[PDB]
DNA sequence: TCGTCTGATCTCGGAA
DNA sequence: TTCCGAGATCAGACGAGATCGGG
RNA sequence: CCCGAU
């Protein structure tokens, strides 16, 4: 409880939510789905730099009850930060300039990272890409759930927004998905295929199944949404 | 000891300069520290260090020796360099004992640290004959006849032989025909002297008159036969007391005789020992006299009879009322006087326990006074350090409007104000400090 | 001349830590790039590129050091 | 006038990353070291050259460029030795005011050494009669901040015997 | 409360206080003394001087300082009436 | 005892709040921008 | 911003001069409005600074009579000080150098002195 | 808490770049990390990088 | 809640 | 006889996952 | 502190 251990080493932390998890197979490992209450909560300051000018005054007009939006606006100069509710947001959308901050929302293509609380390895907070999806459970592919060591029996799982642009990039490639799918102990992947998986691709690959083109053709097009549909 | 390293920077910084201080102080503060080792850790360039440890050994205030590793590890004095305070006075007693001439032979023989006599009596050919009258030429023949005077008492000693060690170098050290040898004063033999005054008052001041003349001419035939580490005098008969008075007195060899058994037996007894221990003591009462009133005063007399019986007869053998005495008491022992309570055996209980007894011990009360003594002129110079760089402008306009005039006669009321009260603080040391040396065993 | 000549895992972070918040306030870009806007996949394009105004420093833990332009190292 | 090594932090922020740092970095040192007195040092103007400049480093935080850039700029300080050449742009009656043609209007002249014809009595009288030469005397500079003007001059007049005005 | 009102005092004042300038005749010899050779240690060569003024100093120019009977006879006695030790 | 330590580590460096010099804090980054030691003017 | 060497004067009132005459000329070129929010002190000093340096005839003077002046200064024996006096005071008459100009005792001997006004008018 | 106390101690270590592993204060602990210098992560199974009859068929 | 390490007194034993 | 040093025998310490939720 | 979640 004292200063060392629990306000110096284990400090709170702004811009972090909790919700109960549920799956979604759907999605790539990579990708967590976080819902839109909380996407619309949880901000990033991304800083105008000439190619968001235009996309960021797109969405500073739907503002915070849109999801695609903003909620706050600072100045080029600290000004404080213009809560984006009450003015006219088309008269803040003329008047955004470089170089000035806008707090936008947790858009898809986002780096948060996952904890879950008994964190026991290094695997425990991982990045993940974030997809607004339509609910308020953080959904992510099962087959990263062993990292985790997470079951979906009602276990709630942190998710925090990291805020400069240097710390996103240290999520993205030091602790993105797609980098740790190796645990450091063995060399071992843990990021597999966890029960259904296995056994459905078991019955699958058994020798006594045989699939006609129409079957065929059912299953694998299965396989063509999301960086997928663009392959012959 | 901190407040004693507090007067040996304000000390040298008066005298010398401010790096010969600095250097100086730090080598109090490090010890037995080598040549390139002190201008590393003080950042001083090694010119500097080599020239400030030059006038340091000259004024006999840093001491070098090699042991083992073949680099010399100089090291400073601490007590030696508090004894510049006592300089003029130093000079004094030399003026009681011996004439202008040998007066002037102590002074640059402390100013200008080591000497020959080659240099010295050609020194003072100069002072003495530039204030006597010309063609009336003071002749330097009786000055080495009263240098030798002077050594014949044993008040001005040689110097220890120079070790002459290969990183010591020679030539620097002297100050620019023959080379002599070198001495110093002697101020050992002054402590002793100082000593004679302080015992010849203390009789005097208490007994009669002719009490302490027999005192003076037991210790003036007393000399060279002690030393200071000497516990008592040497012992005489009272027939050679008879043969040493002065001629100014007439007294019968029995009536004094009445008197010398009557010296031999009292409170105070010549036991050196018992001497300084009872001259400690009233400058202990003179503290609280000076401080406490002479109510507080009475009972700090109280606790040097009675060693450990306190609080049970303080109220009764004072007859002072209890609300009045108790605060002298917390005030004695808050200001380390009354020492402390060391008879309570009851176990661990401050509540319940076999009563604290009041108790002085007389050497904790003198370390401290001696500790206070050395941070009071660490106050008294710091105000002359103050006083001096403002006024500056109008010393060089006699060299001045009516409140220009009046800020330096004020100035100089101060300032003499100050001077003056140096050494008298300065004669609570010695008193103290020969009774600090006179309990201690092992140096 | 003497470290290894693949760019760690802590080190392409880095560069991309820092091109990604250079260019995120306004740096010029050197990709022409195609209607990107999150200033991290731009950093990655100018990375394969090998178009990154960055310079390593690599200390030597005794104090000595050496540079290794982005340039001239080996990515994953 | 004399030049002044000096070694400061430079930093550029990282949207001018097209232009040359040597010319850049003057462009930013012009902009923190001119009209300001440095104590003990005296009035800095420009820059001169920069004659060292080290390594861009890009620290864990900003993302701008932090070069450590050693130059020389020249600064006025009289030496004690100069007879200048100012304007009077005032007179008080303790001490004219001489002023440096649109240098500096800080240097406060005391008058009292000038021939025994010397009084400045309040309707902008001179000096009573038998640009303007100075001769810079002592250096004097305050520093400011003391809680939660600082190079003045004191300019001198000797007989000079001023052949062409008085 | 009784005492939460100020600082206790500015300052404490004892009713009782020093005696006098103690020992008023005589230290006027030794007192002139104290100011006598401090006049002449302080102008002595036995002292250090500020060459960091003259390494500050970059305005080095001519004409200023920075840029700029024994009646005795002969004799000769040497006396050991001191100490033959150390 | 007076006791300086330096701040390394991590478990100082977080208290800090200094970058840690574990991991991607160990080497620093330079900039590759149009620079040179130029020569001086003729004073 | 710790200024490492406090002093180095030879900078002549031409040396001065010429630097910001190219300065002022060169600056324009790059003249920033962006810059304007933030310093626009330099540009004051600069432009009254090249005013008074202007004042004493620079204009018409030349980068070579530095090194022609100082190669007749070497002779006479006067303090790199000194003769930066006599370069940037220009002294115009023997007056200043007979009266106004430094270490005038002793060294005058009205003999380089006479030469000195040769010297100072080329 | 046996979690908490290894890592209290085991921290403020990192393979420099000459392959040497020091402590925080510059002492060495491993002259090459391991021996070889390996990453257990990207190690394959045996404590060998290669497993060469897989390479080979591959 | 012992569990641990620390460091503080006693005593039978050898050297001079 | 001496005893200086050393192996033996108590007493005190300050430790003992992580988070989240409500009365 | 209880309770409860994992
Ligand atoms: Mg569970």
């Amino acid at each position: 409880q004292g200063r060392f251990r629990g306000n110096l080493s284990g400090k709170r932390v702004d811009f972090s939510g909790r919700t109960v998890i549920s799956p979604d197979p759907n999605l790539r490992i990579d990708e967590v789905a976080v819902p839109v209450h909380v996407a619309k909560i949880l901000t990033f300051p991304e800083k105008v730099n000439k190619a968001n000018i235009n996309f960021l005054r797109k969405l500073v007009q739907n503002g915070p009850e849109v999801h695609p939006g903003a909620n706050f606006i600072q100045q080029r100069h600290t000004q404080m930060k213009r809560f984006l509710k009450y003015g006219n947001r088309e008269k803040m959308a003329q008047e955004l300039k470089y170089g000035d901050i806008v707090e936008r929302h947790l858009i898809d293509g986002d780096v948060v990272l996952f904890n879950r609380q008994p964190s026991l390895h290094k695997l425990s907070i991982m990045a993940h890409l974030a997809r607004v999806k339509p609910h308020r459970t953080f959904r992510f592919n099962e087959c990263v759930c062993t990292p985790y060591n997470a079951d979906f029996d009602g276990d709630e799982m942190n998710l925090h927004l990291p805020q400069t642009e240097e710390a996103k990039a240290e999520a993205l490639v030091l602790m993105g998905t797609k980098a740790n799918l190796v645990t450091p102990r063995n060399g071992e992947p843990l990021i597999a295929a966890i029960q259904d998986f296995l056994t459905g691709a078991y019955l699958l690959t058994l020798k006594d199944t045989f699939f006609d083109r129409a079957k065929a053709c059912q299953i694998i097009a299965s396989i063509l949404v999301g960086k997928d549909e663009k392959i012959k | 000891t901190q407040a004693e390293i507090k007067l040996c920077s304000l000390l040298l910084q008066e005298h010398f300069g401010e790096i010969v201080e600095k250097i100086g102080v730090h080598l109090i503060r490090t010890g037995s520290q080598p040549l390139r080792v002190i201008a590393h850790d003080t950042g001083t360039s090694l010119d500097q260090v080599k020239k400030a440890l030059c006038v340091l050994v000259q004024h006999n205030l840093v001491s070098y020796q090699v042991h083992k590793r073949g680099v010399v590890e100089y090291e400073a004095q601490c007590s030696r360099v508090l004894r510049m305070l006592r300089y003029p006075r130093y000079i004094y007693t030399t003026k009681t004992l011996y004439s202008d001439t040998g007066e002037l032979i102590v002074e640059e023989l402390l100013l200008n640290g080591k000497l020959t006599m080659s240099a010295v009596v050609k020194k003072v050919a100069d002072r003495l004959t530039e204030t006597m009258e010309d063609g009336k030429t003071m002749d330097y023949a009786e000055v080495s006849n009263t240098f030798v005077r002077l050594a014949d008492t044993h008040f001005v000693q040689r110097c220890p032989s120079v070790p002459t060690t290969e990183n010591s170098d020679p030539g620097p050290p002297p100050p620019a025909p023959d080379d002599g040898i070198y001495w110093q004063a002697n101020l050992d033999r002054f402590h002793q002297h100082f000593r004679d005054q302080a015992i010849v008052s203390a009789v005097a001041n208490r007994m009669d008159q002719t009490s302490s003349e027999i005192v003076r001419t037991m210790l003036r035939m007393s000399e060279i036969t002690t030393s200071s580490s000497a516990p008592f005098t040497q012992p005489l008969s009272s027939n050679e007391i008879f043969r040493s008075l002065p001629v100014g007195y007439n007294i019968s060899k029995q009536v004094l005789d009445q008197y010398l058994t009557l010296l031999a037996d009292d409170p105070l007894e010549i036991n050196l020992h018992k001497a300084l221990a009872s001259l400690a003591t009233a400058t202990l009462e003179s503290v609280v006299q000076e401080r406490f009133g002479s109510r507080c005063a009475r009972i700090f007399r109280l606790v040097l009879q009675k060693k450990h019986i306190e609080q049970k007869q303080v109220e009764d053998f004072a007859m002072i009322p209890a609300k009045e005495a108790k605060d002298m008491l917390y005030k004695m022992l808050s200001e380390n006087f009354m020492s402390l309570q060391e008879i309570p055996k009851t176990p661990d209980h401050a509540p319940s326990r076999t009563f604290y007894l009041y108790t002085v011990n007389i050497l904790s009360a003198a370390r401290m006074l001696l500790h206070r003594c050395y941070k009071s002129i660490a106050n008294l110079i710091e105000r002359r350090q103050f006083e001096t760089k403002e006024n500056k402008r109008l010393l060089e306009k006699s060299q001045i409007t009516a409140p220009e005039r009046q800020q330096l006669e004020t100035l100089k009321r101060n300032v003499n104000k100050l001077d003056a009260s140096e050494i008298q603080v300065d004669e609570t040391i010695f008193l103290l400090e020969s009774y600090i040396e006179c309990t201690m065993k092992r140096q | 001349r003497i470290t290894t000549p693949y760019m760690t895992k802590y080190e392409r972070a880095r560069v991309l830590g820092t091109r990604a918040l250079q260019i995120a306030m306004c740096a010029p870009v050197m990709v022409e790039l195609e209607g990107e806007t999150d200033p991290l996949l731009i950093a990655m394009k100018e990375l394969k590129a090998r178009k990154i105004p960055i310079i390593i420093r690599r200390y030597l833990p005794d104090g000595s050091y050496e540079d290794w332009g982005v340039d001239e190292l080996i990515i994953t | 006038f004399v030049l002044v090594e000096m070694v400061d932090t430079v930093r550029i922020p990282p949207w001018q990353f097209e232009r040359k740092l040597n010319d850049s970095i003057a462009e930013e040192l012009n902009k923190k070291l001119a009209n300001k007195v440095v104590y003990n040092v005296g009035l800095c103007i420009c820059l001169f050259d920069i004659t060292k400049l080290e390594d861009a480093y890009v620290f864990p935080g900003d993302g701008a460029s932090h070069t450590k850039v050693h130059f020389r700029c020249v600064v006025f300080h009289p030496f004690l030795d100069e007879i200048l050449i100012g304007k009077i742009k005032g007179c008080s009656p303790e001490g004219v005011h001489v002023s440096l043609g649109f240098f500096d209007d800080i240097l406060i002249p005391p008058e009292s050494l000038q021939q025994p014809a010397k009084f400045d009595e309040a309707e902008q009288v001179w000096v009573w009669e038998y640009g303007e030469e100075i001769r810079f005397r002592v250096v004097d500079e305050s520093f400011v901040d003391t809680s939660p003007y600082t190079l003045v001059g004191s300019i001198s007049e000797p007989g000079l015997g001023l052949l062409s005005w008085w | 409360f009784s005492k939460g009102e100020k600082l206790p005092d500015v300052v404490l004042k004892p009713p009782p206080l020093f005696p006098d300038t103690d020992y008023k005749p005589v230290p006027l010899k030794t007192g002139e003394g104290e100011e006598y050779m401090l006049a002449l240690k302080q102008e002595l060569r036995e002292t250090m001087k500020r060459m960091p003024y003259f390494i500050e100093t970059p305005e080095e120019r001519q004409d200023i300082e920075r840029y700029s009977d024994w009646r005795r006879l002969p004799r000769e006695m040497m006396p050991r009436n001191k100490c033959k030790k150390a | 005892f007076g006791q300086k330590d330096s701040v390394c580590g991590v478990s100082e460096c977080i208290i800090m709040g200094i970058p840690m010099n574990i991991g991607t804090g160990l080497f620093k980054l330079l900039h590759k921008a149009d620079r040179d030691p130029n020569p001086p003017k003729r004073p | 911003m710790e200024v490492k060497d406090a002093n180095s004067a030879l900078l002549s009132n031409y040396e001065v001069f010429q630097l910001l005459t190219d300065l002022k000329e060169q600056r324009k070129e790059s003249g920033k409005n962006k810059h304007s929010s933030g310093q626009q002190n330099l540009n004051t000093i600069t432009y009254e600074t090249l005013k008074y340096i202007s004042k004493t005839p620079c204009r018409h003077q030349s980068p070579e009579i530095v090194r022609e002046f100082l190669t007749a200064l070497k002779s006479h024996k006067l303090t790199k000080a000194e003769k930066l006096q006599l370069l940037n005071h220009r002294p115009v008459t023997a007056v200043e150098i007979q009266l106004m100009v430094e270490e005038s005792e002793e060294r005058l001997t009205e003999e380089q002195i006479e030469a000195l006004l040769h010297t100072v008018t080329s | 808490y046996m979690q908490r106390r290894l890592v209290k101690s085991l921290e403020d270590l990192c393979s420099q770049y000459d392959l040497t592993v020091r402590s925080s204060t510059g002492d060495i602990i491993q002259f090459i990390y391991g021996g070889d210098g390996l990453d257990p992560a990207a190690m394959e199974g045996k404590d060998e990088p290669l497993e060469f009859k897989r390479v080979l068929d591959n």
